[PDB]
RNA sequence: GUAGAAACUGCGAACGGCUCAUUAAAACAGUUAUAGUCUACUUGACAUUUAUAAGGAUAACUACGGAAAAGCUGUAGCUAAUACUUGCAUUAUCCUUUUGGAUAAGUAUUUGUUAGAAGGAAUUAUAACAAAGAAGUAACACGUAAAGUGUGUAUCAAUCGAGUUUCUGACCUAUCAGCUUUUGAUGUUAGGGUAUUGGCCUAACAUGGCUAUGACGGGUAACGGGGAAUUAGAGUUCGAUUCCGGAGAGGGAGCCUGAGAAAUAGCUACCACAUCUAAGGAAGGCAGCAGGCGCGUAAAUUACCCAAUUCUAAAGAAGAGAGGUAGUGACAAGAAAU
């Protein structure tokens, strides 16, 4: 399958080491594709020779298909990758796991540990 | 209790903030800084709204983070630093250097400004006080005290103050023709020579500006900003160039593309 | 009933357990702090002189000093006594406790020894155990081991391999700092005699 | 070195969130003054009368306990710190005139005597003299330019504010016409008190102040405002309710700590309630986020998460029922099949 790429607002961050801008793909009478055959391209479009520093999201396909707005990430290394980003991101990217899930039992169980109340 | 106040919510953000509604609950409020808050804006916003640097203000924190930012030549940390009414913030990751100017519309503006401009920061002051042993200090917008000014200078002057040894260098006046600037009047943001003044006795002192297109207009004395004298804007003003643009003809402007 | 009876000097304590109202009676009517021969509580401990330091009574409620009453008798604290535990600074509660007079009252008394009588004790008066933690402030440790300024002492700290981080070091760094605080204080008379000067030639 | 629970200490906890009973020139709004004050964090200038590094005083802990229980506690031993506390130069000025000599040594704050960049006007800034006199000026920890930072300290100013305060402004009612003044009513003098001023209070002295331009009273199924409903334009009615300000946490009263509370998820006392109770004694405030009872026609889950905003601190990695999402939802509103 063939596609147009669109990038709006090209601007690079020198104090994330990174850039930002829009994506705008054309895939006309064929449905939302996948976000690696894109990363593909736009690897390709900025002569990147790795697939993991990527990151999309946002990805609206709008109401009738054939036109697709989101806004793209690229990172200059892997080190950069896991130093300037939170840690949901990168799960959804598929880089790390998630931690444990308790949630606000955290919470609870702190303030069920009343101090001088246990003595470990 | 009544202690001071630590929040402002989103719907009171102040005018010139320009921040959505629904784009959360809160807006930050200032720490006590060298400006007030209602004439200053945090860094955190500045370089979200305007540069665009992060999407989040966390990203923000971790910008903030490596001691990349620097105002007044000097470093600084703590993400709420309100810029101040006239300032000079360096980057030096890129080497870019942004002074803080205004638009006739009546907003706050980053500019882009080159190295050797950029050690130059003009301040008015706006107290004069004896000190003991014959010192004089000034008191300044900016917050800052600088001791030992000439005796030339008197109480609305402006001063060329050094960024980096923290002195002076000359001194601006303010006859008929000094082009000044209005800090937060509801005409903000237009350069003028100011035809004249107009003292009044125990109250408010309204003084007239003149403008590029025989303009005249009035404005309190207290938020008139000392810029140059006759020659020239000294510092590099926005793109608008702080001439106001009237409504209709603006129409005009924007629409002939 | 319960007393427990600890060597100041040994750094060790004791529980001995006695029933009768007779037995513990020569205490009777005396403060807490009071000269009292401990003779009649046990065939050895005769001869023993104690000062009463401590005790819990009926119901669990601690015993003071100050309040020399004979009952239970609410009263205010404060943050800084000796039987109390704030929760806020500055908090105060009304505690319920029972006076400092010795009486028909007491869950437990907590007892040591001032001169010593006759007899021993097994594991009370024979035996000792040190201080478990070694000195740390310089001055402490130069006092304990008599080897003055003349050598460091971070050599010579007790084993518990691992040694406690000595206090009021003589440490270059110091000796640094002491040297830049002295050298910016000069440099900053230097500067402001600067500014003077020339304001001086500008008055003019 | 990398880390480290338990611990002492710093800081917040006085923010937020919730509700509208009291409130009728009180609050609130606009608009001043503070030349009558204080002001946490931060920022900027900057100081005066043993040292090759000073003293104890204690936590956690170890060991004996006790009561039913809780944000309970005694003696013994200890040890620390940026907790507590003593304390180690020197600066400026005059004469012959780069330099020799001579000389002076207190910051606020208080009192007495003179002169006197700004404001409009000072008993202003300040200078000199006579006195008193605080609190200090680093005995504390880390590492950046191919010297620096952290913590903490005297003052000045700004900041984030608060407190008093002038002026103008309101619902109904005369079947409320005379109110206030021994218990301060109105003012003068002097004083105590507070951060400043004041009947705020104390003593003396004066007899005064408000009023058909509707005071004093009574009601309000009355928190005030920008706002909402309706409009030809005038108006009338609703305004608890996204936010600003006020008050409150059962209803009065009081109080410590703390810069800042008369705080209530801080304490004390009363009543009304009500819990546990070995019967001896303990601890309580959902008008916070959920849910229960009762009321009534009347109102949603004992869900998820700090991912967004923004807060707190020893400030990237931890909390946040502030808040976002999910759930119920013919409160209303908009788009559009049969």
């Amino acid at each position: 399958d063939q596609f147009t790429i669109r990038v709006k607002k090209y601007m690079s961050n020198p104090l994330l080491r990174r850039k930002q801008f829009a994506l705008e793909i054309l895939h006309p009478n064929k449905g939302s594709v996948a976000k690696k055959e894109v990363k593909e391209r736009l690897a390709k479009m900025y002569k990147l020779n790795n697939v993991n520093t990527i990151v999309l999201f946002g990805f609206k396909t709008l109401f009738g298909g054939g036109r697709t707005k989101g806004f793209g990430l690229i990172y200059k290394n892997v080190d950069a990758v896991k130093k300037f980003e939170k840690k949901y991101r990168l799960v959804r990217e598929g880089l790390i796991d998630k931690e444990t899930k308790a949630g606000r039992r955290a919470s609870k169980e702190l303030k069920n540990r009343r101090k001088k109340v246990r003595g470990t | 209790g009544k202690g001071i106040k630590k929040h402002l919510k989103r719907v009171n953000a102040p005018s010139h903030w320009m921040l959505n509604k629904m784009g959360g609950q809160y807006a930050p409020k200032t720490s006590s800084g060298p400006h007030k808050l209602l004439e200053s804006i945090p860094l955190v916003i500045l370089l979200r709204n305007r540069l665009k640097y992060a999407l989040t203000f966390d990203e923000v924190k971790m910008i903030l983070i490596q001691k990349i930012v620097k105002v007044d030549n000097k470093v600084r940390t703590d993400c709420t630093f309100p810029v101040g009414l006239m300032d000079v913030i360096h980057i030096t990751k890129s080497n870019e250097y942004f002074r803080l100017l205004y638009d006739i519309k009546g907003r706050f503006v980053p500019h882009r400004i080159t190295n050797e401009e950029s050690k130059y920061k003009l301040c008015k002051v706006k107290k004069i006080l004896l000190r003991k042993g014959r010192l004089s200090i000034a008191v300044t917008h900016d917050g800052r005290s600088i001791p030992y000014i000439h005796p030339d200078v008197k109480v609305n002057d402006t001063v060329r103050l050094d960024l980096e040894t923290g002195k002076v260098l000359e001194h601006l006046k303010f006859q008929v023709g000094s082009l000044v600037m209005v800090t937060a009047g509801h005409s903000v943001g237009r350069v003028g020579v100011i035809s004249s003044i107009d003292k009044n006795m125990g109250t408010y002192d309204i003084i007239h500006v003149k403008d590029s297109r025989n303009k005249v207009f009035a404005t309190r004395l207290s938020n008139v900003f000392v810029i140059g004298d006759n020659t020239k804007p000294y510092i590099s003003l926005p793109r608008e160039k702080g001439i106001k643009l009237d409504i209709i003809e603006e129409r005009r402007n924007r629409l002939k593309a | 009933m319960k007393l427990n009876i600890s060597n100041p000097l040994n750094n060790v304590q004791k529980s001995i357990e006695i029933d009768d109202e007779k037995k513990l009676l020569p205490f009777m009517e005396k403060r807490i702090g009071n000269a009292v021969p401990g003779d009649s509580i046990g065939e050895e401990f005769t001869g023993y002189v104690f000062r009463i330091t401590g005790g819990n009574d009926k119901q669990g409620f601690p015993m003071i000093q100050g309040v020399l009453t004979n009952n239970r008798v609410r009263l205010l604290f404060k943050k800084g006594m000796k039987c109390y535990r704030p929760r806020k600074k500055g908090e105060r509660k009304r505690k319920s406790v029972r006076g400092c007079i010795v009486g028909q009252d007491l869950s437990a008394l907590n007892l040591t020894l001032v001169k010593k009588g006759v007899n021993e004790i097994p594991g009370l008066t024979d035996k000792a155990v040190g201080k478990k933690l070694g000195p740390k402030r310089a001055s402490k440790i130069r006092k304990l081991f008599n080897l003055d300024k003349s050598d460091d002492v971070r050599k010579y700290v007790i084993g518990r391999f691992i040694k406690p981080k000595i206090q009021r070091l003589v440490t270059e760094k110091r000796l640094l700092r002491k040297r830049n605080l002295l050298q910016a204080k000069e440099k900053r008379r230097l500067e402001k005699k600067q500014q003077l000067k020339e304001y001086k030639q500008l008055l003019n």
